[PDB]
DNA sequence: GGCCGCTTGACAAAAGTGTTAAATTGTGCTATACT
DNA sequence: AGCACAATTTAACACTTTTGTCAAGCGGCC
């Protein structure tokens, strides 16, 4: 189990990264525009789906009942922003930051 | 003579001769006691990044008794550095104190040049939670720059390769950072789905512009190799990288004059002797001539001495070898020298003689006789006349010129410079160190703070603590601001200062943030 | 000269038994 | 210590270490930099060896 | 050395007083508002690299030159430290 | 709000159980089977046991979380620990413990009664009889008696450590009168010294709580730092971290303890059993007396355990105040050339890419380059080689954006500047050649740590403050320092030493006979004389002060004027002499700075040269210039400073130092001599020894002679073919150098310390005797440990200077003090009893802009109180000193002052450095250190005297002193060759060995009693029998002397102002409701309680003397202290009383995270400078 | 009349409760040898 | 050097059920 600490021994770190932290609201920050060419019916409906307005990863069905429309149409929204998002990303160079 | 066979760097010759070498990578057999084939080290490898070689001489057949030379020598002669002509005199300021100057005639045939390799090892650790394993594909890794050079993970031998690329890119399964919320968005938007192994690569080190030699799978399941317990799959690669010259690196002959290049001016410029032949490093004097005195001028008058004569004089330590035995070698070098001027269509330049009008009524020269001699003596104890390259005019005075010896330290340049940002890290020691991409590294000793605070520097001071370094929570105000906009930092928020009162409070030491007002006794600390 | 030392002269100053 | 690293930076490099010698070590003639009085202990001597 | 420093320490009691002017007005004569400079005619520092003239992005050089133009005002005036963003505020 | 004050202490075992609360107990497995992580034990993430389900519960709101198994939204996965503090509890609860108690005798001994023998019963191992029942030996007591046995003769009691725990209301209700039935204690003298020291320990029990909780009852360590997970790379594996296993024998000892106590324990087993116990807090405290190493028996290496590590010595203290880790910069080689001399530097074109990266991101976005600032991330990083426009909008960053280089090792203010980033080739980083005279270093490869600011408001403050071009031009010490260095001296020097060739003495009747027919054979253009002038007449070269002298340099240009000062009438200004050579200088200056007006009255021409001088040119320029003109000079003295050598050439061939000719027979005397003192032995004559020292003084004179005569014969002949000599001038040479080349130098002493018989014979064109560089090296090697031994223990005083002197800052205004000081304008020699001119060198230096304690009347006008005597006032009283008008010069010196928490305003005379009184802001108390921090490595530890001063130390056989000023009395005998000082009353008896026992009469003072030849006897006596009065003054002369041995350019005040910190500590005698009789009250601050308390009661004192060492200590603060070599004594007296940290102190600032008091973070520098006109205008109604 | 949108039904994939199988401690205690 | 018994305890895995997602059908609107 090492001799402890012989001869600060061993640095060797990678937890409360600095850069991951400044580029964890950089890249929410960055989410929170990419979201402004986003709708409410789209764009909120995601961020129940993907878990993102705090934590609860709540699906199509919590999603549907509160969202006056039910499961599909609600889903071929969902469809829709992976498009009309991927859509605006081919041209809008942003596929870096799934390197974090 | 024996630096070359006691330090085993080269090859020997057992009993008789009869080489019929095949040369290559493995010399043949001699005809004296049957067949052994001698097998090259194939530059083997060094422990200081160097790798030494050494390659024959012979063929058919020949004996005496050396046989193929080592690393840094040449017929069994040690040769470490590198002799050239040079000139000592001042150009510019690019020598001063005690710096040195080069010119481009050496680069042009990579006169100075050496060879560093580095051995490389990324093990497969077995977490248990999830195995890594060497593959050729991974996660959102998905490039050509992958499968060009790598396939079936290792990359390919003879692969020329530059820093932030891959090199071992195996894959883990250690799943640390679980899907982030909204992060799930940009992961579905794509084409592409999640991940469960990361990218977790090895990433060429800052500062590798070579080619591979070759590499070594040392994987369990094999009796023949200690290894670590639990670990798998031991990839070592070895990457070589020629290095050239740049600008900068020390010299330093075998005397104590030491310097450094500063600037590579090419051929045009420099002193160029009347016949060609322009000054390939120049050699001012300040630093050890006129204080630390010694004794490495007396090589250069008897260097382009054995230029024109075609020898290589030996001068053993204490023996042979003085100011009067400098005198018979110049005259024969001279009149060879002058000789063929003399014949070549031409003789004595007017230019050439000016500057006799200095060594006149400078003493120097005695005068007499025409310029022939008096261009005589001067080459005994000096030298020709010599020009500029640059201005026009040749240097007013006795220039002194000739080939001495010009080495090289280990210590370059490349591999001593380092530059970072916000990107290193080093949790629980609160500061820069350490990275699995970029290994960067500063420290801000203790006698350089009292002077930065000696000025009027206290923003300038505290930011050294402020943002950068201490202040883990901190160092994003900063580059975060910066990056959106202007903005001025933050007040300050000292990281280890909090870990000096938690290892202070081990004990009663209650280190209390006592404000002005003393009754309230503030503590910053709660989380914010 | 560790305190094992203290233990041991008071642990073989009582005899033991009969 | 004495095990350093063999400098096979050149042939001269590695046959200077079996003559270097030194006086640091397991003896009680190491610490660099002070150690009581070692100030004419390091001084020349009368051995042109 | 800087364009006529010297005549910087003969206004300033303290060569310490003069740095923090310097930048307290930095900090209002770019990033507050860039149209702040009292320097707008021909005197207004500017730089003129291989592409052409314009405004060089680092105020500090444009407040050793703002504190000479005898106008500007430094020392202990206006104690309200809030009243500032009310000046700002007018200038959008 | 704001961070201010700071608090400490100890805190009472309630407290501990506060901070802590719970969560700890368990063994301290650092793992499982599976499951590296956890353990539900050690560092078990406080509420955390595979699934506990709950301690959610305690947090408001924020976030979701209970996620039955594995994890919730808890620390563990983010915001585990967050390097924040999480102390435990490691219950602990038998019969007591030790917090160290530091070895000082502190927490006992001092509160106690009982020495050497205190730990007997605090380890278990004694009884400390703490009752009354009327015992029966000899009769009861109240302490430690009980050595085993007796305590069980009479079978309370108490034979463990546990007494210290009742001792507490024991001595609490008894701490009053242990403050005063323990001071009843009167004089009497001897044990005065203990009541003093225990009243000191009670003192602070005596108020602001803090109770006698040193017998810890329950430790609290920390777990979220050790614990290193597993670190491959290169060539190894696995990883761990202590603070855990050197733990682990602790608490599982309490728990062993609470099974065997609880089970059938006998006195015995757990006697043992438990002192070992609090032998693990001492192990977790600091791992001494024994030791505790691991893989037992066998030893290996100690365990760390704060010492060392940790805030103790050099492992979280040393590297956290200064030698941090700053998170903006990086490291190159060096490199010179001609930038532009000051306002640019180097730096590199690829690496200054991520320096500059953050704004340059920004300015891509706008600027078409870059779509977004996320983008700009990902175009360069795998090399791609951009080279494309980003070069550019790099610029636009760079302008007008200095850079901080830094030197390693530092030395001095001189060690950093700032200069402006020029991104050149390559990688090297060069700089102006002057800029290394700052930092001591030969170009070789050297490295230069380039720090980058990033706050704006951290430009500003630097390259207006730290410029080269700005703060290096005239430095602390003494002397200049952006004067041309070397080389470019002699690029003018080449051109200024005579063109005398000699060509005889001639004569024409006005140039019509010598004229023309001397211009063919014999006679030139160096002596001869004609009419009035000489050879003069050859090229008149007229033009006038227009356009330069057109034809000068148009016929220097052309095959005419030889230039290199041949001889030349010019028109310039008048009719002169000068040659084209010195007009070339004249008219660099001139279009450089402004019209030859101020060169022309400024530079010399009697004697030019250019030698030595350069320093004093630049100097002087200052004060009609400043700066913006200063700084054209150096770059105008460069271009050409360089070139004028380039065009030129010198070198140094094996002839160039020609032989003396006229040298060879002068050994041949020297060596017929030889024979003469040999002869003498065989006739018996003159004693062995008496030959050994009368040969040496033979060659030791004849060296002097021969380079007498080498010098000689390079000063008339052979003028500018020797460069030996164009550089011992001066430019880059040593006189001394000479006598070792062409010289013969080998009058070298054995190795350990005996002159050799034959000398060396040097002559290096001829090789040794093999025999002479075996026998010269055994003193070439003194000369090499010396310089590299200036790092064991001389390296580590610097620091002692730095920590006195740091609180000291010039602010207020105008203090008002009466006493001042007057420096003497005349010294003694020992030698002889006559005052010298102190050989100006030291009047100077120290009196260069003072202030004028009063009225100077010399001659002429009077220099006005106050006044700051610049230079100029300085030579006019050095030369007025001649005549016998002033003999002690009035000045104020920072001795001078009541004020030890701040220095002293306009009484600082000059700022020595922008040529004016200093501002308020500059912490002299660090630029005190900046002085001595140089001179370190210029010295000779292998003996030194400095320090012995400082420490206040004793010096060598003490050099015992006249206490006394009695009377002559000098009475001898056999062996007792003492001597004695008395008169009509009591008569001391000095035992004066056998040394120098000089006469003298009339009794004395002090002065030395005549053995004391040099360091006098320890200030201790000197103050004691005298006062602050030679103590202040006697250090900063005496100190000097080891500094005007190696001529240093550094004096006046900086060392005058570190004095006053060891002085400034008082005693305390009959107070005035003061509490302690005794003390150790500082000076204002004790100034102040009898300021104050004056408008009623009598606080008289005594100046105390204190070395340089104890004045760290003690002091007003306790962050300071430590460091040196006590980092265990401070925080323990720092601890238990109250010892409230002030506030103002660089450190206190720069530590705890504070803006620095000084700077322009000043008092004095805090309020607005925003008033855009209209501002102010608009404000003015808006109010 | 056709197209689009919304809602419901069916299918597929992944959890709470149950079920059982594998490991530690104590103690027992064993056990053997020496006094 | 250590094995067992028991006892009891710890750990994990699998089931049947439930939940979520996708496709198809129906209704409404254009
Ligand atoms: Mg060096
Ligand atoms: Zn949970
Ligand atoms: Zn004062």
């Amino acid at each position: 189990v090492s001799l402890e600490t012989p001869i600060d021994f061993i640095p060797d770190e990678n937890l409360p990264s600095p850069v991951e932290a400044a580029a964890q609201s950089l890249l929410s920050e960055e989410l929170e525009k990419a979201l402004s060419k986003l709708s409410e019916r789209e764009a909120m409906v995601l961020k129940l789906r993907k878990g993102l307005i705090d934590g609860r990863e709540h699906t199509l069905e919590e999603v549907g009942a509160y969202f006056g429309v039910t499961r599909e149409r609600i889903r071929q929204i969902e469809n829709k922003a992976l498009r009309k998002l991927k859509y605006h990303e081919s041209r809008t160079r942003k596929l870096r930051d799934f390197l974090e | 003579e024996r630096v070359v066979r006691d330090s085993l760097a080269a090859l020997y010759a057992e009993e008789d001769g009869e080489v019929v070498k095949v040369d290559g990578t493995r010399i043949a057999v001699r005809y004296e006691d049957g067949r052994l084939v001698h097998p090259l080290r194939r530059y083997a490898r060094s422990n200081q990044g160097t790798a030494f070689d050494q390659r024959p001489r012979v063929r058919v057949g020949q004996r005496v008794d050396l046989l193929a030379d080592g690393p840094a020598s040449e017929e069994g002669f040690l040769a470490l550095g590198q002799n050239v002509l040079v000139a000592i005199m001042p150009f510019d300021g690019y020598n001063f104190e005690d710096a040195i100057v080069i010119s481009e005639e050496l680069l042009k045939r990579d006169f100075y040049t050496s060879i560093h390799i580095e051995r490389y090892e990324i093990e497969a650790r077995d977490t248990k939670l999830g195995p890594e394993r060497i593959t050729r594909d991974i996660p959102h890794l998905s490039e050509a720059a992958l499968r060009d050079l790598d396939e079936e993970g290792i990359v390919r031998i003879g692969a020329e390769v530059k820093p932030g690329d891959i090199l071992v890119g195996r894959t883990s399964f250690k799943g640390e950072q679980e899907p982030s919320p909204e992060e799930r968005l940009l992961r579905s938007i794509f084409g592409e789905k999640a991940r469960d192994v990361k990218d977790t690569s090895l990433r060429v080190p800052p500062g590798e512009g070579g080619i591979v030699v070759g590499r070594l799978r040392l994987r369990r399941g094999d009796p023949g190799v200690e290894l670590k317990p639990g670990v798998r799959e031991v990839v070592r690669v070895f990457v070589a990288q020629k290095r050239k010259l740049q600008v900068g690196d020390k010299l330093a002959n075998r005397h104590g004059n030491k310097g450094v290049v500063a600037k590579i001016l090419p051929v045009e410029d420099m002193p160029h002797l009347p016949d060609g032949t322009p000054v390939d490093v120049i050699l001012n004097p300040l630093g050890v001539p006129s204080r630390m005195n010694l004794g490495q001028i007396l090589e250069t008058h008897l260097g382009l001495a054995g230029y024109f004569l075609g020898q290589r004089y030996i001068s053993p330590v204490f023996d042979g070898a003085t100011e009067p035995e400098i005198k018979e070698l110049l005259a024969e070098a001279f009149n060879l020298y002058f000789g063929k001027r003399q014949g070549e269509g031409f003789g004595v330049d007017k230019r050439e003689k000016e500057v006799l009008a200095r060594a006149e009524k400078l003493g120097l020269v005695s005068p007499g006789k025409s310029p022939e001699e008096q261009l005589k003596e001067l080459f005994d104890l000096g030298k020709v006349v010599l020009y500029d390259g640059r201005t026009g005019e040749p240097f007013e005075g006795p220039i002194v010129v000739g080939q001495m010896f010009i080495m090289k330290l280990y210590h370059m340049v490349e591999d001593k410079m380092h530059a970072r940002s916000t990107g290193p890290y080093s949790l629980i020691t609160q500061q820069p160190l350490g990275g699995k991409a970029q290994f960067g590294g500063q420290r801000f000793g203790e006698m350089e703070v009292w002077a930065l605070e000696a000025y009027g520097a206290a923003h300038t001071l505290q930011e050294m603590l402020t943002i950068k370094s201490d202040d883990i929570e901190g160092r994003n105000a900063a580059y975060q601001a910066i990056i959106k906009g202007e903005d001025v930092p933050e007040p300050s928020v000292p990281e280890s200062f909090r870990v000096l009162v938690k290892e202070l409070q081990a004990l009663a030491l209650d280190v209390q943030t006592l404000d002005e007002k003393d009754n309230p006794v503030d503590i910053f600390e709660g989380l914010a | 000269s560790d305190p094992v030392r203290q233990y041991l002269h008071e642990i073989g100053q009582v005899p033991l038994l009969t | 210590q004495l095990s350093q690293f063999k400098d096979e930076t050149n042939p001269l490099s590695s046959l200077r270490h079996k003559r270097r010698i030194s006086a640091l070590g397991p003896g009680g003639l190491t610490r660099e930099r002070a150690g009581f009085d070692v100030r004419d202990v390091h001084r020349t001597h009368y051995g042109r060896i | 050395a800087e364009p006529g420093i010297d005549k910087l320490f003969g206004m300033v009691d303290s060569k310490y007083r003069l740095t923090v002017v310097v930048a307290k007005r930095a900090q209002q004569l770019l990033r507050h508002r860039f149209k702040n400079t009292v320097l707008e005619p021909e005197e207004r520092p500017k730089m003129r690299t291989l592409e052409g003239l314009y405004d060089d992005p680092n105020a500090v050089t444009w407040a050793m030159k703002e504190l000479l133009t005898g106008r500007l005002f430094f020392g202990e005036n206006l104690v309200p430290e809030d009243r500032l963003q009310k000046e700002m505020e007018r200038l959008y | 709000k704001e961070v201010r004050k700071v608090r400490i202490a100890l805190a009472s075992p309630e407290k501990i159980r506060s901070w802590s609360y719970g969560e700890v107990e368990k063994p301290e497995t650092i793992n499982y089977r599976t499951l590296k992580p956890e353990r539900d034990g050690l560092f078990d993430e406080r509420i955390f046991g595979p699934i506990k389900d709950y301690e959610c519960a305690c947090g408001k709101y924020k976030r979701q979380r209970f996620e039955g198994k594995v994890c919730e939204r808890c620390g563990v996965e983010v915001t585990r620990s967050i390097v924040r503090r999480y102390r435990m509890g490691h219950i602990e609860l038998a019969t007591p413990a030790a917090h160290i108690w530091f070895v000082k005798d502190v927490p006992s001994k001092i509160g106690t009664l009982l020495d050497l023998s205190a730990t007997e019963l605090e380890q278990v191992l004694y009884f400390n009889k703490y009752i009354v029942l009327d015992p029966k030996g000899a009769v009861l007591d109240g302490v430690p008696v009980e050595k085993r046995q007796l305590l069980t003769d009479e079978e309370d009691a108490r034979m463990g450590a546990e007494a210290i725990q009742e001792l507490l209301k024991e001595l609490d209700l008894e701490k009053l009168e242990r403050e005063l039935l323990e001071e009843m204690k009167h004089p009497s003298r001897a044990r005065r010294a203990k009541a003093r020291k225990r009243l000191e320990v009670v003192r602070a029990f005596l108020d602001s709580g803090n109770r006698p909780e040193w017998m810890i009852l329950e430790a609290v360590p920390v777990l979220p730092p050790d614990l290193r997970p597993m670190v491959q790379v290169d060539g190894g594996r696995f990883a761990t971290s202590d603070l855990n296993d050197l733990y682990r024998r602790l608490i599982n000892r309490n728990n062993r303890l609470k099974k065997l106590l609880a089970q059938g324990a006998p006195e015995i087993i757990i006697r043992n059993e438990k002192r070992m116990l609090q032998e693990a807090v001492d192990a977790v405290i600091d791992n001494g007396r024994r030791g505790s190493p691991v893989t037992n028996p066998g030893s290996e290496r100690p365990l760390r355990s704060l010492t060392d590590i940790l805030s103790g010595k050099q492992g979280r203290f040393r590297q956290n105040l200064l030698g941090k880790r700053v998170d903006y910069s990086g490291r190159s080689v060096i490199v010179v050339g001609p930038q532009l001399k000051l306002h640019q530097c180097g730096l590199p074109k690829r690496m200054a890419l991520e320096l500059f990266k953050p704004f340059l991101l920004k300015k891509m976005e706008e600027k078409a380059f870059a779509p977004n600032v996320k983008a700009a991330r990902r175009m360069l990083e795998r090399q791609r080689d951009i080279k494309d426009e980003v070069w550019d909008a790099l610029e636009e960053v760079i302008h007008g954006k200095v850079v901080l280089l830094n030197r390693a090792p530092t030395l001095h203010r001189l060690g950093i500047q700032a200069f402006q980033p020029v991104l050149v080739e390559g990688q090297s980083i060069q700089l102006h050649p002057l800029v290394c005279e700052a930092f001591n270093a030969d170009f070789d490869g050297d490295q230069m740590a380039v720090h980058v600011p990033l706050s704006s408001f951290a430009q500003a403050e630097a390259r207006i403050q730290m410029l080269s071009a700005h703060n290096l031009l005239s430095p602390a010490s003494g002397e200049p320092l952006a004067k041309p260095s070397r080389d470019i001296i002699l690029g003018l020097y080449y051109i200024t030493q005579v063109r005398k060739e000699k060509k005889g003495a001639g004569m024409a009747f006005a140039t019509p006979e010598e004229a023309l027919a001397a211009y063919e054979r014999g006679e030139v253009a160096l002596n001869a004389p004609i009419v009035v002038a000489g050879r003069e007449t050859s090229v008149g070269r007229l033009k006038f002060v227009f356009a330069n002298p057109d034809e000068a340099l148009l016929a220097v240009a052309h095959g005419l004027l030889d230039l290199q000062d041949v001889v030349t009438v010019r028109y310039l200004g008048r009719r002169l002499e000068t040659s084209p050579g010195r007009i070339l200088f004249a008219r660099i200056v001139g279009e450089a700075v402004g019209d030859e007006k101020v060169a022309q009255e400024l530079i010399q021409m009697d004697v030019p040269q250019e030698k030595n001088s350069l320093k004093d040119l630049v100097y002087q320029a200052f004060l009609r210039l400043g700066m913006e003109k200063t700084a054209r000079l150096l770059d105008a003295l460069k271009y050409y400073g360089f070139t004028l050598s380039t065009t030129s050439g010198i070198t140094i061939g094996i002839d160039d130092a020609v032989i003396p000719e006229e040298k060879q027979r002068y050994l041949e005397e020297a060596d017929r001599k030889l024979r003469q003192i040999e002869q003498a032995y065989e006739m018996g004559f003159l004693t062995d020894r008496e030959r050994y020292d009368q040969v040496i003084q033979l060659w030791t004179e004849t060296t002097e002679k021969v380079t007498q005569a080498v010098f000689k014969n390079f000063e008339e002949n052979y003028p500018f073919n020797p460069l030996y000599v164009m550089a011992q001038s001066g430019a880059r040479g040593n006189p001394q150098q000479i006598r070792q080349l062409c010289g013969m130098r080998g009058l070298m002493q054995k190795p350990s310390g005996e002159t050799f018989e034959v000398p060396v014979r040097s002559s290096f064109r001829e090789g040794l005797t093999v025999l002479e560089y075996f026998i010269s090296s055994h003193g070439a090697r003194k000369g090499g440990a010396d310089t590299a031994l200036r790092t064991a223990d001389s390296g580590y005083l610097t620091r002692k200077l730095v920590d006195v002197a740091h609180e000291i800052v010039v602010r207020e205004a105008d203090c008002g003090t009466t006493n001042y000081i007057s420096v003497p304008l005349f010294q003694m020699d020992e030698v002889t009893r006559t005052l010298r001119l102190r050989k100006r060198s030291d009047i100077e230096s120290g009196l260069y802009g003072r202030v004028l304690a009063r009225e100077v009347e010399a001659l002429g006008r009077r220099l006005e109180e106050g006044r700051y005597l610049s230079l100029e006032d300085v030579h006019f009283l050095i030369k007025a000193a001649e005549a016998g008008e002033v003999r002690e010069v009035p000045v104020r010196s920072p001795l001078t002052c009541q004020t030890r928490y701040g220095v002293c305003q306009k009484c600082y005379g000059y700022d020595l450095s922008m040529a004016r009184p200093v501002s308020i802001g500059e912490a002299v108390g660090v630029v005190a250190a900046e002085s001595i921090g140089e001179p370190g490595t210029q010295l000779t530890m292998r003996t030194p005297r400095v320090i012995e001063l400082f420490e206040a130390r004793r010096p060598k056989a003490k050099a015992v002193i006249s206490e006394i000023d009695g009377v002559v009395r000098i009475e001898e005998g056999e062996d007792r060759l003492s001597v004695f000082v008395e008169s009509e009353g009591f008569s001391k008896e000095y035992k004066l060995p056998k040394d120098a026992r000089l006469l003298v009469k009339d009794g004395d003072y002090v002065e030395a009693g005549q053995p004391l030849t040099r360091g006098a006897i320890d200030p201790h006596q000197l103050l004691e029998a005298k006062g602050p009065e030679a103590v202040e003054r006697y250090l900063v002369d005496e100190i000097q002397k080891v500094y005007r041995a190696q001529g240093v350019k550094l004096h006046d005040k900086h060392i005058e102002i570190v004095v006053r910190q060891m002085l400034k500590y008082v005693e305390v005698t009959d107070p005035g409701d003061s509490r302690l009789l005794e003390g150790q009250v500082l000076e204002k601050w004790d100034v102040e309680a009898l300021n104050e308390r004056l408008i009623a009661v009598p606080v008289a004192w005594k100046p105390l003397l204190m070395g340089v060492t104890k004045s760290a200590l003690s002091t007003k603060s306790w962050l300071s202290a430590a460091s040196f070599q006590n980092t265990t004594h401070v925080l323990t007296e720092a601890a238990i009383a109250g010892k409230k940290d002030e506030l103002i102190g660089l450190k206190e600032n720069v530590i705890l995270g504070r803006l620095i008091p000084a700077g322009t973070g000043s008092d004095f520098v805090r309020f607005t400078q925003v008033v855009d006109q209209r501002t102010l205008k608009a404000i003015e109604e808006a109010r």
